[PDB]
């Protein structure tokens, strides 16, 4: 019935492709990013998830089982999966926190994004919320405070720490409260991001200059088509929104009947999953798009309002459509004049804007508040649109989560200590207290580096490793016939073909050219924020950070190969 | 340096400057600014002068049209006015009293105009926007309040009920 429809739904539709998806989309040119994303879904996204479901059915154990019944010096990639979803558990539910914030901030008249402050005088604004949007300026400074760069970071701000807090109680709640009422949560759960999705949809449809965010989103410029770095964020991203390495599909895979169909539910799974986050990524884009119209517009009226008070023209006289011209016109009357005031003019053009209107972490929380802001009843749909936001968050962590304390939960020793209750408190506990490192006044950087590395290498590894075990370990000879004993209907050449050699061989072409580009360019640099100038510079990584995202990653990718060391040593 | 300008004059460090920006405010259905507007302004600024003068210094003051003296008139609608004494135009009014009178009575020179303090700009006068009055603290504290104990209330019935089950 419809039930299984919502579920799949459900299981496809995450905070991850709703927020990440538009900001990676933003950071590498739009369509430049958008191509290999649908290249990387039918070459990598189904072929690898029914692959994780098949092993998953016939397996019928959970992911540290399996892994050690396909082969004992292998079983180590299983705790590997977990040590990357703690790595998430680690710093995801931070999101839940800044929405919980906004949250916060939705009952009131006057929005703390709508209006900008004060100077002092009363008689102007902030120079950093004129330089910068109000939702910028809420965003980097009144909801983050956050350091121009990463070397200065002061105390543990206590709202933040207390978001946090309140979003760690809520996931423990739901934890110990919601085990099996999923199914009637599923009839209300699954179907209100689409609704929200829509109605964003038609109020950035209904905003002047819309058109232009849609159609850079859907220019796939060449240029920056053949960066290597956007390869690796679509396939890390399409892996984390699909949830592969993980371990959370073999899991719930073990769970389904033996004659349950797979194929046609990875495929479902696959093709909503990316249906939702390019529809997710069009409504983002279109008020980004809105935004950076709204910014050329704005240039422009600063630059012909400062022509006409230095030159004496008529109120109507210039306008955007002749602007150049009676530049030309007033150089020719007289050079001295205009050249006083020449470099005070700025060249200000959409594809500029269009490329640095709005960028960082924050890209859907800036553009949704800004979107938000241009509404009638502007706390409803911030209300509806938040709420939508923390339920699909708390979705993935209760996931996320289960996934990580099934492997405790599956645990004799443990159980037979401690209460199996008090395990998931002590687990909360643990990462509130890891990430409260978050809530610092630069905490949010430490965020951008768990959210692009803590990810990136781990997941492509376990899912390298775990293809190359399925193709050539066990052998895809003895697993297709397995599969038919289960269920009939052999897995077609396509898919033996790209488990076989497509699928590994891109993951390794893929992370030799990044690797490569790395090694080339040595310049690994992160967005900070900049008062005085009102935006966003590059600055070099320090020392100290790129060993911790070094040390996180290696944790991870050596998690496997050391248990293969112990048990190699175990055996002899 | 050689030479002289005709622009200065020891009586121009008393001159308040008017730019006006019609075509902005109104957009369309705009109004040119002709002789009979600029005598309209003029009546304006006189009897603002005469609400300050009264108003503050208790002296009865009968300026007039001709007494708001005008120079630099521009397409822009940017010029130079200068308020001098009734019938004694060799005495002028310091410029801070204008700039007081001109604070005082803005408001109904801008409806006067149908402009609202951002097309009527007085280069030198600049107007204050408004304190933005705040609740008692705010209301995300009192939310995440009410939102923490609400939790912290459902934990504690939820261990409860699971000690009473293991029990
Ligand atoms: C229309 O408006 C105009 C103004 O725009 C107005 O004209 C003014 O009228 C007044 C009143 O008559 C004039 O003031 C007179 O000045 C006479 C000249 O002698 C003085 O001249 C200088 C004035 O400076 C004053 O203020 C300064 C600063 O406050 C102060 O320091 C001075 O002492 C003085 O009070 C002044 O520089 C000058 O200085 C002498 O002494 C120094 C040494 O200190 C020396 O170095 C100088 O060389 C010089 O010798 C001198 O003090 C003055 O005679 C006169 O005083 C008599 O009359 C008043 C009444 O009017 C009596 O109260 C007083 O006791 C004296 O008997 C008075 O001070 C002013 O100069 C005019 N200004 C202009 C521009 O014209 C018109 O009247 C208005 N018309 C209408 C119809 O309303
Ligand atoms: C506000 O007042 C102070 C007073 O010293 C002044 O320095 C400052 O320039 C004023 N602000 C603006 C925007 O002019
Ligand atoms: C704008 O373009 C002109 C034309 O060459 C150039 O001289 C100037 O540096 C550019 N930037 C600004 C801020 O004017
Ligand atoms: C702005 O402030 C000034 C004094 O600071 C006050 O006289 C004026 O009325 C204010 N204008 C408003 C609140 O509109």
């Amino acid at each position: 019935s419809l039930q299984f429809v919502f579920a799949c739904i459900s299981y496809a539709v995450g905070l991850g492709n709703v927020w990440r998806f538009p900001y990676l989309c933003q950071m590498y040119g739009g369509g430049s990013f958008l191509v290999p994303y649908i290249i990387m879904l039918i070459v990598e996204g189904m072929p690898l998830l029914y692959l994780e479901l098949a092993v998953g059915q016939r397996m019928r154990q959970g992911s540290i089982g399996a892994w050690r019944t396909i082969s004992p010096y292998l079983s180590g990639v299983g705790v590997a999966s977990v040590v990357v979803s703690f790595f998430l558990s680690m710093y995801y539910n931070v999101i839940n926190a800044w929405a919980f914030w906004y949250l916060f901030h939705s009952f009131q008249d006057p929005l703390p994004w709508s209006v900008c402050p004060l100077n002092g005088n009363h008689t102007g604004y902030d120079e950093e919320c004129e330089k910068a949007s109000s939702t910028q300026y809420f965003w980097y400074r009144k909801t983050l405070n956050i350091s121009p760069s990463l070397q200065e970071n002061g105390g543990v701000q206590w709202e933040p720490a207390l978001c946090l807090l309140l979003a760690w109680l809520v996931v423990y709640l739901c934890i110990l409260r919601g085990t099996e009422s999923t199914g009637k949560v599923v009839y209300f759960t699954a179907s209100l991001p689409y609704c929200v999705l829509i109605i964003y949809l038609i109020r950035g449809l209904t905003l002047h200059g819309a058109t232009n965010g849609l159609m850079y989103m859907f220019t796939p410029k060449i240029e920056q088509l053949a960066n290597p770095k956007a390869w690796i964020n679509a396939a890390t991203q399409i892996f984390f929104s699909l949830g592969l390495g993980f371990g959370s599909l073999i899991a719930f895979a073990s769970y389904n009947e033996p004659s349950n169909n797979c194929q046609k539910h990875a495929i479902i799974v696959s093709l909503i999953n990316s249906f939702t986050s390019i529809f997710a990524s069009i409504v983002t884009f279109s008020i980004y798009g809105f935004k950076a119209t709204f910014n050329y517009e704005n240039c422009l009226k600063k630059v012909s309002l400062l022509l006409t008070n230095t030159f004496d023209l008529e109120d109507g006289f210039l306008t955007a459509s002749n602007l150049e011209q009676v530049k030309g016109y007033l150089a020719s009357a007289y050079p001295s004049k205009y050249s006083e005031m020449f470099p005070q003019i700025k060249n200000c053009s959409l594809e500029s804007e269009l490329d640095t209107a709005v960028q960082g972490t924050g890209l859907a929380f800036i553009v949704y508040t800004e979107a938000i802001k241009n509404m009638e009843v502007s706390q409803l749909w911030s209300v509806l649109y938040f709420f939508m936001l923390l339920m699909l968050g708390i979705g993935s962590m209760l996931g996320n989560t289960a996934a990580i304390l099934t492997p405790l939960t599956d645990s004799k020793i443990i159980s037979s200590h401690l209460p199996k209750e008090a395990i998931s408190g002590l687990v909360c506990l643990v990462n509130c207290a890891i990430g409260m490192v978050f809530t610092m006044e630069a905490g949010n950087y430490w965020f951008d580096i768990f959210n692009d590395y803590a990810a990136t290498l781990s997941l492509l590894l376990i899912v390298l490793v775990e293809t190359i075990a399925v193709c050539y370990v066990y052998g895809l000879r003895r697993f297709e016939s397995d599969l038919k004993a289960m269920t009939g209907r052999a897995v077609s050449w396509y898919w033996k073909v790209m488990w076989a050699g497509v699928s590994p061989l891109l993951i390794v072409s893929l992370f030799v050219f990044y690797l490569s580009d790395y090694i080339l360019t040595g310049t690994l640099k992160y967005q900070a924020w900049d008062a005085s100038q009102g935006q966003l510079v590059t600055k070099d990584y320090p020392a100290y950070a790129l060993a911790v995202i070094g040390l996180l990653v290696a944790s991870s990718t050596m998690c496997i190969p050391l248990a293969a060391l112990g048990t190699f040593v175990q055996r002899r | 340096f050689v030479g002289w300008s005709t622009d200065w004059s020891p009586y121009a460090d008393q001159s308040i400057k008017v730019r006006i920006s019609l075509k902005s405010a109104l957009g369309d259905k705009a109004y040119e600014w002709n002789d009979n507007e600029m005598y309209l302004f003029r009546s304006s600024v006189a009897y603002a002068m005469r609400q300050y003068f009264l108003k503050v210094k208790n002296q009865m003051i009968l300026f007039g049209e001709e007494d708001v003296r005008v120079a630099n008139l521009k397409p822009r609608i940017s010029f130079n006015f200068f308020v001098t004494a009734p019938k004694n135009v060799s005495d002028i009014i310091p410029r801070t009293e204008v700039e007081k009178a001109i604070r005082m009575s803005r408001s109904r020179i801008n409806d006067a105009f149908r402009l609202n303090d951002n097309s009527l700009e007085f280069l030198g006068i600049q107007p204050t926007l408004g304190p933005p009055n705040q609740p008692p603290v705010s209301i995300w504290l009192i939310v995440f309040g009410v939102v923490m104990g609400v939790i912290v209330v459902g934990i504690v019935i939820l261990i409860f009920t699971g000690i009473r089950d293991r029990k």
